[PDB]
RNA sequence: CUUGGAUUUACUGAAGACUAACUACUGCGAAAGCAUUUACCAAGGACGUUUUCAUUAAUCAAGAACGAAAGUUAGGGGAUC
RNA sequence: AUAACUGGCUUGUGGCAGUCAAGCGUUCAUAGCGACAUUGCUUUUUGAUUCUUCGAUGUCGGCUCUUCCUAUCAUACCGAAGCAGAAUUCGGUAAGCGUUGGAUUGUUCACCCACUAAUAGGGAACGUGAGCUGGGUUUAGACCGUCGUGAGACAGGUUAGUUU
RNA sequence: GGGUAAACGGCGGGAGUAACUAUGACUCUCUUAAGGUAGCCAAAUGCCUCGUCAUCUAAUUAGUGACGCGCAUGAAUGGAUUAACGAGAUUCCCACUGUCCCUAUCUACUAUCUAGCGAAACCACAGCCAAGGGAACGGGCUUGGCAGAAUCAGCGGGGAAAGAAGACCCUGUUGAGCUUGACUCUAGUUUGACAUUGUGAAAAGACGUUUUUUUACUUAUUCAAUGAAGCGGAGCUGGAGGUCAAACUCCACGUUCUAGCAUUAAGCC
RNA sequence: AGUGGGGAAAGGUUCCAUGUCAACAGCAGUUGGACAUGGGUUAGUCGAUCCUAAGAGAUGGGGAAGCUCCGUUUCAACGUGCUUGAUUUUUCAGGCCAACCAUCGAAAGGGAAUCCGGUUAAAAUUCCGGAACUUGGAUAUGGAUUCUUCACGGCAACGUAACUGAAUGUGGAGACGUCGGCGUGAGCCCUGGGAGGAGUUAUCUUUUCUUCUUAACAGCUUAUCACCCUGGAAUUGGUUUAUCCGGAGAUGGGGUCUUAUGGCUGGAAGAGCGCGGUAAUUUUGCCGCGUCCGGUGCGCUUACGACGGUCCUUGAAAAUCCACAGGAAGGAAUAGUUUUCAUGCCAAGUCGUACUCAUAACCGCAGCAGGUCUCCAAGGUUAACAGCCUCUAGUUGAUAGAAUAAUGUAGAUAAGGGAAGUCGGCAAAAUAGAUCCGUAACUUCGGGAUAAGGAUUGGCUCUAAGGAUCGGUAACGAUCAACUUAGAACUGGUACGGACAAGGGGAAUCUGACUGUCUAAUUAAAACAUAGCAUUG
RNA sequence: AAUAGGGUGAAGCCAGAGGAAACUCUGGUGGAGGCUCGUAGCGGUUCUGACGUGCAAAUCGAUCGUCGAAUUUGGGUAUAGG
C-alpha cells in the first residue's frame, strides 16, 4: 500500500501551524526573586485576539527589578480582567482576578487558570477559553496541592507551581453552531491543515487500511491494539470500551 | 411593523441549516450583539469586538469576558466565590 | 458477593438528594402548594382607628396570570430509588 | 493445439410431412378427426463437436432498402363435405400481387387496442454499424441486496459512460 | 477471569389448536449469544415475477397507491420522514412545435470546373459473375455465363477494406497492483539479563563474605530555567509564645484606593 | 469589456534606413518579422541595487564509514564595538555598553528625490530648453540666542524664522481585512454667450463640426473630524439617508489644529493651440492677432473623508525617519552658540533602458481558430461596462476566378394534425422586458413565488405633483434648475419590450439536506466534502 | 491583483393604531445572506452537433452550471518516487 494520512502529518511540510498572525506566546513571568519572596505589580495595557484561540490575550507591562527598561508580558486573559488593571505577581500577591499566586497560598476551592505543572515552566494547565483548575487540598507538610484538571483528572503538583486565579476569558464559543463549512474553513485557515477530512472508508486500499469493498464498511474490528504500528492506528485507538455512554462514569 | 415571527436576526439564514440550528443561533446571537452596560462609566456602550473582548465607546476600556456575552455564570460565581475566600483568609 | 476476606467494627473523607422526631381534626396561600438556621427584598389576611374618598360595587362571554406529578429541549449534575 | 459469433458436419431437441387404423363422428374406421406404433423431411430452435478465424471477419435490437423461398394469411380459378341458403371446414394449381396503425418492454419474443381482403412463416455472414442509432450487452465512476475475515464475487438489481 | 456493539458483526425451526370451511388469538417441543423490535417495502434491495388488487390509457413488462412467511428490508454497517435546493433517475398533464403522417422550398459555404499549390492511409500479385470442390463462404483453381479503348460525377454491396503482434478466453513452471488466520521474514515497539554503575542503613535468607525487599546519599547520568541575579547557612531588627534563668520556640522582616514617576547614588566616616 | 494606447513573464535585434527576391511567407510577390549592409537603447530623481515575508542557509558544535545530515531563541571566552579631551608622538587616555543582529529571500509588498515644452529614420520622466527637488559633505554671511545665560506670546486648545541637550528609556510613523450607503474633489460627459476656422445650402437650420490649454515646484489661504474657553440643561434638547450624543457638561456663543482638497499669485505665455501674412528651388523659418466669460448633475470613473455592518475569520515583517522623557557636559557681558531660520558652495557611482507582448516577435515541432498576468475607456439606446449603431485610433489580413447538380455543414419557413416519431420530446418550438392585478398544496414560518394565471405598453399635443437660493398669516414675490411619476385629448391597416435584448409551466415518485468538490483527454453523479451527531486516545 | 446591472428585503431605528390589561397590529427606514436573476470571470451539462490523415495529440458552435465567496488568479515558497 502507501503511506496513509496519519503517517504524513508527522512530516510537518503542509501540516505545520499557521502562525503568521499569531500574537506571541502566552506565558507567566519567569521566576525570580520578586515572585519568589515578594510581588511584583504590573499594568494592563491590551486585551487582544489571538488568531487560533478562542481565548483573548492580556499584553501586562512590568519593570525590570535590575535595570531600566520595560517589560511586556503575554498573559492569558481571564473572564473580567481589564486594560488598567494592576496585576500582582509574586508569593504576598492578593487573592483577587488576574492576580499570579503559587497554589500553596490559595485556600480549598480557589479557582486558578493557566497552572504550572512544574515550578517555573510558566503554565501548562487551564488554558483554554471558559476552562480553569480547582484547588482540592493542601499537603504542607510534602509541599504539595491537589488540584482538579478541566477533563476532570486530579492531579498533585508542587506548591511553589504557580496559578492565574480566575476563569479563562472567552467562554461559550462551542454553544453556537458552526452551521457552515465556510466557517470551518475560517476556523482551520489560521490553525493548520486538517480540515476537510476524507473517511477512511471511501478511499482506495493503497491509502487507508478502510479502503476498498464492493460496499463502504470497515471489516474488521475499528479498535486497535497500542501496541500496532504506525499505518496500522486508524479507528479507536486502545478503546476500553466503545458504543453510546449511558448512564454516569 | 413585525418583520418576521419568530426567526429574528436568524432570517438571514433563510430555510437552511434546520430550524433547531438556527433556533440555537438566534439565542447566542442576540447576546453576541447587544449592548451592554459598562460598569465603569455607567452608560450602555459596551459591545463585543471579538469572542472574549468587550468594548466599551465611550471611556474606551476593555474587559475581557465571555463568547457571547459580556460575563458568564461561572466567572460570576468565582468572583464571589474568591470576595468570600478573600476576607476568610486575611480576616 | 465472598480466604483476592464478603458481611460486621472504628476514624477520616467525597457526592448528590431529603428536611425525620417536634407535627396536631393546627397555620398560610387564588389554586397548584408551602416545614433546618440566619439576613435582605417586596407582598398579604385579620384586628385596632372619633383618619381619608364617596358608589368608585357584584357576577362575568371575549381576552389574560398561575397551575402537582408524569412528559419535551439544551447545559450542569447524576447519591438514592 | 482452446472457449465466447457466423459458417461446415450432425439433427437428439425444435419445426414440418407420411404409413397403419383402436376409437370419435346420431348408425359410419378414413366428410372431418385419429390412440398404440412406425417411416421420413427441414436447418427458420437449442444442443453436440472444435474444422476455419485470437500480428482482431466490429459482437443485441430497431430504423432503412432490395431480393429470394413456399411449408399460401389474402386476392384468381377449381375439386370435397356430416356443402339447402348464408357462413365454415378439407384439398389442388398457384409466390403474379399484398400482408398495416398503436399502448408497455432495449428487447427477438410476449400481450392487449384498432383497422383491414389479410394482418402467413422464413432466408440472404442469426442480410444490412467506413448506412445510422446506441436503449441493452460488455472496460474504467457510483449505489443496494446476498456472499466473503478481507481484497473482492454475483446469466442479481440500479445510475453515468468518445461509435474513427 | 471480568468489561465492551454510535467495535467488526449477528438477530431460528417443527407439530397441534376456535360449533360450515378457512385461518389460528392459544398449546407443546427442538434449539440460540440473541433469535429482526420500531418502522419500511416487488423500493436504486423480491429470484419466482410482466407478484396480486386499484388507478392512470382505446390498449400500459412503464408510473403511482395498496398488500406482504421479505430468494436476500430494517435501525449512526444508521431506520422512517422531510420544507428548500438539483445541467441527478423516472411517470403523467397543459403549452408548443417538421419528431412524425410526408415531405416540399429558400440562403451562405463546400462539393463541382479552372489558374497556382499540393500531401497521406494503404499496396504479394491483382481486380466481372454462377456453381463445384477446397483450411468446410474464391479475384485466381474446375465447369459454365461471357468478354471491346479512354473515361467523369456520385455511391457505400464486396475487397471476410484500413487502423492495433485480441484488451475477452486458455496456455506459460511470465509478471505486477491489492488482501489475508498462506510460506519466510522485517522497521518499530515491549519484556529480561549484562555493561554504563558509585557510597550507606534496616530487616528477611546461606555458607567474614553473599541472594531478596524497602529506603538513605550525590558526584555519574536524565529533565527543566536563565542576559547563569540574589542559593545555602549564620547573624542584626522587631512581633507573638509568660518567660524564670535567660534569651528558649515560631513568624516577619521596606512595594496594593488611581493606566504617573523610578536610569547615569545622595549622605556619612 | 477594441482589431485602440502601454506594460509584467518569455524572446533577443525581430526595432530603423538603404538595398535586395535563390530559399521562406502551403496562390503570388516589385512586399515582409525573409535575405544583405549599416545605424540605433544617454538617468542623482524610473527600476535594480537596500529591507524583511513564507522560507533558504554558513558558523563552536552533535550524528554519519562517508558523499554529507541535524541545529540558526542553536549547552560557545563569538565587538574585524561606540563616544570623548585631545594628541599627532599616527601613539594615548578614559568612559559607555554588547538582550538582538553571518548571509540569502519581492523589477506587484516596504522604500530619499522631477516636471513641462521641444527634439530622431529609429532613444527619451534619460537628450535640448527652462523650471525644481533629495541625499551626503563643506562652509561663509545675515538673522536668532546670551548681563534673568540655553527665546517669547496665548486662560486654553496651541502659535512662531530660529530658540543647547550625552548615556539611557519610551512613543509615533513605516503598518495593513472586507462590505454598505452618504459627502467632497479631480478627469471625463453635457451645456449658454463670445472670438476664429471648416461644412451644408433647391429650402431651412441665431445653424452641423472644430480651437479657446496650464505641470512639478514656492508663497498666502482653504476642512470633515478632533480639541479648547464660556455657560449649566425636563416643557429633554441637538442631530444622520442610516439613532446616536449630553451634569464624565448637551443646545447656544467664541476660538485652536491636521492641509486631504480647492482658490489666488509666482512657474507662465516667453510655452502649447487656433487663425492670417511673408522671404524662398532654401538649411530652418519670421511676423501679426487671439487664446475670454459662465451653467448643470441619484451622470461615468477614480481619489479622499466622516460613518455603519461583519467574523468560533479580527485581517505581515523589517530596514528607515521623527518625537518625547532624562539631565551628562558645555556654555555669559563688552561674549559662548546653531548648518532643525534664510541665503551661498561641492558632489551623486554600477547595471537595465531598442522592439514584440500576440488570429505572425512568448509556449504549443509552424506566421497553429489552443494557452498566457494587468492599467486607461467617448456619443446614442438601456437597469446595464449586455446587445445594436457611431466618433478618435487601427485594420481592410485569411489563394483567387467561373458556375450554383446530388449528398453534406450552418441557418430558415411550411397547409391540416399535434409526440401518432423515438429507448427517451433528442433536436426544435413555445415563454421572456417593464407597469398593474392575481397567486394553491405544503412549510423548518425563513419560504414555496416571477407559483399558477390575466390586463397594459407606439406616436403626438397637453396637464398635474415632487425642489434650490435670495428678500421682513414669508401660507408670499423674485431668480434658477435634474428627470421621475401620474393623468387626459388626439391619432394609425389593432400597431407599439415593433431591431436588440429576454423564465415555459403544473401534479408526483426515487435519491442526496443545502452552497461547495473530483476522474486535464469517454463517467459531474445518488460519488466526495459539509454543518450536526457519536465513539476513541 | 480582480469581480456590470437588477431582485428579495434579516437585525437595529422612527412614527401611528388597537386593547381593561397581558399584549397585538400597521406604514416607513435600514441594507443582512457560503440568498437570488444575470454580465466579465471561473467551470463544463447536452446536442451523444462540427471536426475526427483536425485550426487543435482534446479544438470549434450552440445549449448550459456558477457568478461576493469553501470565489478567481500572477509571482514567491515548501513537499520527490513505495
Ligand atoms: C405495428 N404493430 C404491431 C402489431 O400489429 C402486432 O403485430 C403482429 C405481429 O407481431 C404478429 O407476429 C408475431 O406473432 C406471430 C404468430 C401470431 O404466428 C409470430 O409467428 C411472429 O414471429 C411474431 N412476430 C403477426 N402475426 C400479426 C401482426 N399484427 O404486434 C406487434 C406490433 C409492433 O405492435
Ligand atoms: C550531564 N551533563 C550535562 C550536559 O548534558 C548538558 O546538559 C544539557 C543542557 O545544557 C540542555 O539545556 C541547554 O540547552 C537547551 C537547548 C537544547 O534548547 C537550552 O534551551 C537551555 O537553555 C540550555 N540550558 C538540556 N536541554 C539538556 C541537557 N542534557 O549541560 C549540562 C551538563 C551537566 O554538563
Ligand atoms: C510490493 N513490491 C514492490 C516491487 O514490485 C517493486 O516496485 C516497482 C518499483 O520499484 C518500480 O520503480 C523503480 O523504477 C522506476 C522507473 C525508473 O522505472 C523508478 O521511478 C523508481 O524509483 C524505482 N523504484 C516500478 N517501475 C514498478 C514497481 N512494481 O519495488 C519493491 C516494492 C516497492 O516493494
Ligand atoms: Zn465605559
Amino acid at each position: 500500500g502507501r503511506v496513509i494520512r496519519n503517517q504524513r502529518k508527522g512530516a510537518g511540510s503542509i501540516f505545520t501551524s499557521h502562525t503568521r498572525l499569531r500574537k506571541g506566546a502566552a506565558k507567566l513571568r519567569t521566576l525570580d526573586y520578586a515572585e519568589r519572596h515578594g510581588y511584583i505589580r504590573g499594568v494592563v495595557k491590551q486585551i487582544i485576539h489571538d488568531p487560533g484561540r478562542g481565548a483573548p490575550l492580556a499584553k501586562v507591562a512590568f519593570r525590570d527589578p535590575y535595570k531600566y527598561k520595560l517589560r511586556e508580558e503575554t498573559f492569558i486573559a481571564n473572564e473580567g480582567v481589564y486594560t488598567g488593571q494592576f496585576i500582582y505577581a509574586g508569593k504576598k500577591a492578593s487573592l483577587n482576578v488576574g492576580n499570579i499566586l503559587p497554589l500553596g497560598a490559595c485556600p480549598e476551592g480557589t479557582i486558578v487558570s493557566n497552572v504550572e505543572e512544574k515550578v517555573g515552566d510558566r503554565g501548562a494547565l487551564g488554558r483554554t477559553s471558559g476552562n480553569y483548575v480547582i484547588i482540592i487540598g493542601h499537603n504542607p507538610d510534602e509541599n504539595k496541592t491537589r488540584v482538579k484538571l478541566p477533563s476532570g483528572a486530579k492531579k498533585i503538583i508542587s506548591s511553589d507551581a504557580r496559578g492565574v486565579i480566575g476563569v479563562v476569558a472567552g467562554g461559550g464559543r462551542i454553544d453556537k453552531p458552526l452551521l457552515k463549512a465556510g466557517r470551518a474553513f475560517h476556523k482551520y485557515k489560521v490553525k493548520r491543515n486538517s480540515w476537510p477530512k476524507t473517511r477512511g472508508v471511501a478511499m482506495n486500499p493503497v491509502d487507508h487500511p478502510h479502503g476498498g469493498g464492493n460496499h463502504q464498511h470497515i471489516g474488521k474490528a475499528s479498535t486497535i491494539s497500542r501496541g500496532a504500528v504506525s499505518g496500522q492506528k486508524a479507528g479507536l485507538i486502545a478503546a476500553r470500551r466503545t458504543g453510546l455512554l449511558r448512564g454516569t462514569q | 411593523t413585525k418583520r418576521t415571527k419568530k426567526v429574528g436576526i436568524t432570517g438571514k439564514f433563510g430555510v437552511r441549516y434546520g430550524s433547531s440550528l438556527r433556533r440555537q443561533t438566534k439565542k447566542l446571537e442576540v447576546q453576541q450583539h447587544a449592548k451592554y452596560d459598562c460598569s465603569f462609566c455607567g452608560k450602555r456602550t459596551v459591545q463585543r469586538g471579538a469572542t472574549g473582548i468587550w468594548n466599551c465607546k465611550s471611556c474606551k476600556k476593555t474587559v475581557a469576558g465571555g463568547a457571547y456575552t459580556v460575563s458568564t455564570a461561572a466567572a460570576a460565581t468565582v468572583r464571589s466565590t474568591i470576595r468570600r475566600l478573600r476576607e476568610l483568609a486575611e480576616a
